[PDB]
């Protein structure tokens, strides 16, 4: 329904206490206005960097917000996608 | 090989969340720069764009956006308001394929109507979707003022060679993937998922598949390719093993390496 496909993933395998990158990527979403919020432990992660809104040759739009974090035992990470009025929350998964 | 210089615009006038114009632009894979209406100057998106690239590129790139803005977006903005057009996607690209022949196009995906494929060697615009005064309106923008089409065809390929030379290092890097195979928790849609995870590989060209007894399993093949953060790529391949011995399954992966 123009609804984002969102994946939340880590650059390299989680190794606790070893630096990594936390990645939330949404594509294929019809109204191009979209919000992407990286969540550590239910909280919004600051200083996160976003790519620019753009698209593929097939005109489908794309956004990617990411941040360097260090995975720690106990810690949990997710993504709030606010698209078209709705927020949805994807966990690493 | 072939090499394309793309600039990917987004036009969204009076959009409350988005600005009027975004720009992007990517030497192949590599996003090389970015402009939008708030920023008031282009910004580069690779270090080597910021270093191995003349300043005189950026003052003239800077002028180039105005041209598309002034010779196109302004002239049709009256029209789009009338058609209740919410936004337009504009791809402007030139390509130099094994130096055989050269194509520079310009496409516009008017939202709701189709795309206007304007060929800038023949200087003629075709409708790829709904026909309307726009297809020819921009033909006639491009037929008159031939100086402007001198920024979108010929400077496009010289700028390609410039940036192609600045970026030759980058576009040639070879990040090597790590092929990892996980059994994924039994989800709602497959009963026993098997993921093959291939992450950090820079040449996007890649050939991977799952095999069972050599035979290529294609039944429950789910295939994703996601961007990384450092211009490399990520690939996931899922299959429902459906309670077959997983030792019999193998993920063959050919990357340039
Ligand atoms: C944000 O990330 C940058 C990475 O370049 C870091 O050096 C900086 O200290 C961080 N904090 C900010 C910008 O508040």
């Amino acid at each position: 329904p123009g609804s984002p496909n969102v994946q939340v993933y880590t650059y390299k395998l989680i190794k606790e206490g070893e630096s990594n990158v936390l990645l939330c990527h949404a594509k294929d979403f019809s109204p191009p206005n979209i919000k992407l919020e990286l969540l550590e432990n239910g909280r919004i992660i600051p200083n996160t960097t976003q790519s620019d809104l753009s698209f593929e040759s097939d005109w489908s739009f794309k956004l990617t917000r990411y941040v360097e974090f260090t995975p720690q035992s106990g810690y949990k990470y997710s993504c709030m996608v606010t698209h078209n009025g709705d927020s949805k929350e994807i966990q690493l998964d | 090989g072939s090499h394309t210089l793309q600039y990917l615009f987004i036009y969204a006038p009076q959009h409350p969340d988005l600005p009027e114009l975004s720009m992007s632009g990517m030497l192949d894979d590599l996003q090389i720069e970015y402009y939008d209406s708030s920023l008031k100057q282009i910004q580069p998106r690779q270090q080597w764009m910021a270093s191995k690239i003349t300043e005189d590129y950026w003052q003239e790139q800077n002028m180039a956006v105005d041209a598309l803005q002034n010779h196109i977006f302004r002239k049709i903005a009256p029209l789009v308001t009338i058609l209740g057009i919410r936004y337009i996607q504009v791809l402007w690209k030139c390509t130099v394929e094994n130096s055989q022949n050269t194509t520079a196009f310009v496409k516009l995906n008017v939202h709701g109507l189709g795309v206007v494929d304007c060929d800038l060697f023949t200087v003629r615009c075709r409708g790829l979707g709904v026909f309307s005064v726009l297809i020819g309106m921009i033909e006639d923008i491009l037929k008159n003022d031939p100086t402007f089409i001198q920024l979108l065809n010929p400077r496009c390929v010289e700028n390609l060679q410039t940036v192609l030379r600045a970026g030759k290092t980058a576009l040639e890097r070879k990040v090597t993937p790590q092929v990892l195979v996980f059994e994924r928790s039994s989800t709602a849609e497959m009963s026993t998922p098997l993921l093959c995870l291939i992450t950090a590989f820079y040449p996007r060209t890649i050939n991977a598949t799952w095999l069972r007894k050599g035979e290529p399993v294609s039944e429950d093949l789910t295939v994703m390719v996601l961007p990384n953060h450092d211009a490399t790529y990520r690939m996931e391949i899922l299959i429902d093993i459906k309670n077959n011995d997983p030792s019999n399954y193998y993920c063959q992966v050919q990357h340039c390496s």
